[PDB]
């Protein structure tokens, strides 16, 4: 409605429909069932995409894990080896122990 | 701040940290022989027997803060008291048996209590007693 | 004065003072109105190692 | 404000 | 020519921008969909009649609708051309 | 402080257990409760706790109440 209200008023106005309206109009109506669009679209993405989800094996998993299992490996204790306190907390994933769970 | 002065023998802080930080399963300071008085007058008694508080009242529990605060030892405290870890884990389990004539129940609940007491005595110290932090170094590559 | 000068040895400045509730910043936020840029690929170009 | 009657 | 294709830039650029394209359109549908908000000729009795038939044809392509069109010109270009935005992104 | 009770602090600092770590949630609190016993029993069977320790302290802390709470007093007569 206001994509074609708008168009309306501007070949009302300058005897020609907006330069914009065709294609976006277009894609109003190609992404009206978005994944759907887009699953037959990431059919030539699906390489690349496949590889970079699937090293999130190494990271997600472990990373979702259960309160019981969370207590088990004593998670965020400073206390829980006292002979370690002075030691860097790392690994090699840095940016992964932290990456949002919910992204 | 002139009581703290009387507090100089090196018993009450005691020797330094094996790992150049702070103790944690040692006990060899204040608050953790605190940590073993509180686990006594936390201890439920006969119904027709006299508890600590109807003996000594509020006026222990501020000595013993007082000197905890004094010390420095509040935060270590917190983290470290057994009477705490015990309701903490109580709390987890919802577990109610019977040890060493002692309700398990019962006993979390007084525990709850001195808490409550400790933490409103020593919040109100720290408010009244109202700079440089150690620092330590990186790992260091053997090279240089 | 005796008897205060003798109080006084137990005394010391209770620093507190009186301020607002809330205290707006001398100059406030200014309304920033909106306008339509294109995507450019090279506003990054001047930072560390850029390719034009 | 320092109070002098108090040794200040 | 993968070694000019700036690909570390674009993704950081777009990323960004996408950010900015979700922000408006998230508002737009909260506004859209409080008739309160709502552009007044989505309300309108008088044009609700247009509006079907405008809607119905889309995007294949009145007597009230005429005289307001430079009203709707001025009134709608935020949500068409963020729609373009969205588009072009 | 520099009297009865560091006394007694020194000589109960060496009834007290050398070390003493926090069991994990898993021994359960009913376990948990019967560790702490027998690792504070000395503790928990010294004779002199209460009647001395913990009286001792009662006196120290009522002390310093009485500091405060005069103080207040004096506040409210000044005003």
């Amino acid at each position: 409605a206001i994509i074609g209200l708008y168009n309306y008023a501007h070949e009302m106005t300058h005897g020609a429909s907006d330069r914009e309206y065709p294609r976006l109009g277009q894609m109003i109506v190609d992404y009206e069932n978005p994944l759907k669009k887009m699953m037959e679209e990431f059919v030539p993405h699906s390489k690349s995409l496949s590889d970079a989800l699937i090293s999130l094996q190494m990271v997600y998993p472990r990373r979702n894990l259960s309160a019981d299992q969370w207590r088990n490996a004593q998670l965020l204790s400073l206390i829980s080896a006292p002979s370690t306190m002075l030691n860097p907390a790392q690994s090699d994933t840095m940016p992964c122990e932290y990456l949002s769970l919910d992204a | 701040t002139r009581i703290r002065s009387f507090l100089d023998d090196p018993i009450w802080r005691g020797p330094l940290p094996s790992n150049g930080v702070m103790h944690v399963d040692e006990c060899v300071e204040f608050h953790r022989l605190w940590s073993a008085m509180q686990f006594v007058y936390c201890i439920p008694v006969g119904t027709h027997e006299f508890t600590v508080e109807q003996c000594f009242g509020d006026g222990l529990h501020w000595a013993g803060c007082m000197i905890i605060v004094l010390l420095g030892q509040q935060r270590r405290f917190a983290v470290l008291d057994f009477c705490y870890h015990l309701l903490k884990v109580q709390k987890h389990d919802g577990k109610d048996e019977i040890i060493k004539n002692v309700p398990l129940k019962k006993m979390v609940e007084r525990i709850r209590k001195f808490q409550i007491l400790n933490d409103e005595i020593i919040t109100i110290l720290d408010k009244y007693l109202k700079e440089h932090v150690r620092c330590f170094q990186p790992p260091i590559h053997q090279s240089l | 004065k005796v008897a205060r000068r003798e109080i006084g040895i137990l005394t010391t400045n209770k620093n507190t003072s009186r301020t607002h509730k809330i205290i707006a910043p001398a100059n406030l936020e200014r309304p920033v109105r909106y306008i339509r840029k294109p995507i450019d690929y090279t506003i990054l170009d001047d930072i560390g190692h850029g390719v034009k | 404000r320092s109070m002098s009657t108090f040794g200040k | 020519q993968p070694s000019q294709q700036k690909l570390a830039e674009k993704l950081t650029i777009l990323n960004d921008r996408g950010v900015g394209m979700l922000t408006r359109l998230y508002n737009i549908k909260k506004a859209c969909g409080d008739p309160k908000a709502k552009p007044s000729y989505l309300i309108d009795k008088n044009l609700e009649s247009a509006v079907k038939f405008i809607v119905r044809k889309f995007p294949a392509v009145l007597a009230q609708l005429q005289k307001e069109k430079s009203e709707i010109l001025k009134n709608l270009a935020l949500y068409y051309f963020t729609f373009v935005d969205v588009m072009e992104f | 402080l520099q009297g009865t009770i560091l006394q007694y602090v020194k000589t109960l600092m060496e009834v007290m257990p050398k070390i003493c770590r926090l069991p994990r949630h898993e021994y359960g609190s009913p376990g948990i409760l019967e560790f702490f016993h027998h690792q504070l029993k000395d503790i928990v069977e010294y004779a002199e706790l209460k009647t001395v320790c913990f009286q001792n302290l009662r006196e120290v802390g009522n002390a310093i109440l009485f500091c405060l709470l005069i103080e207040q007093s004096l506040s409210l007569e000044e005003v």
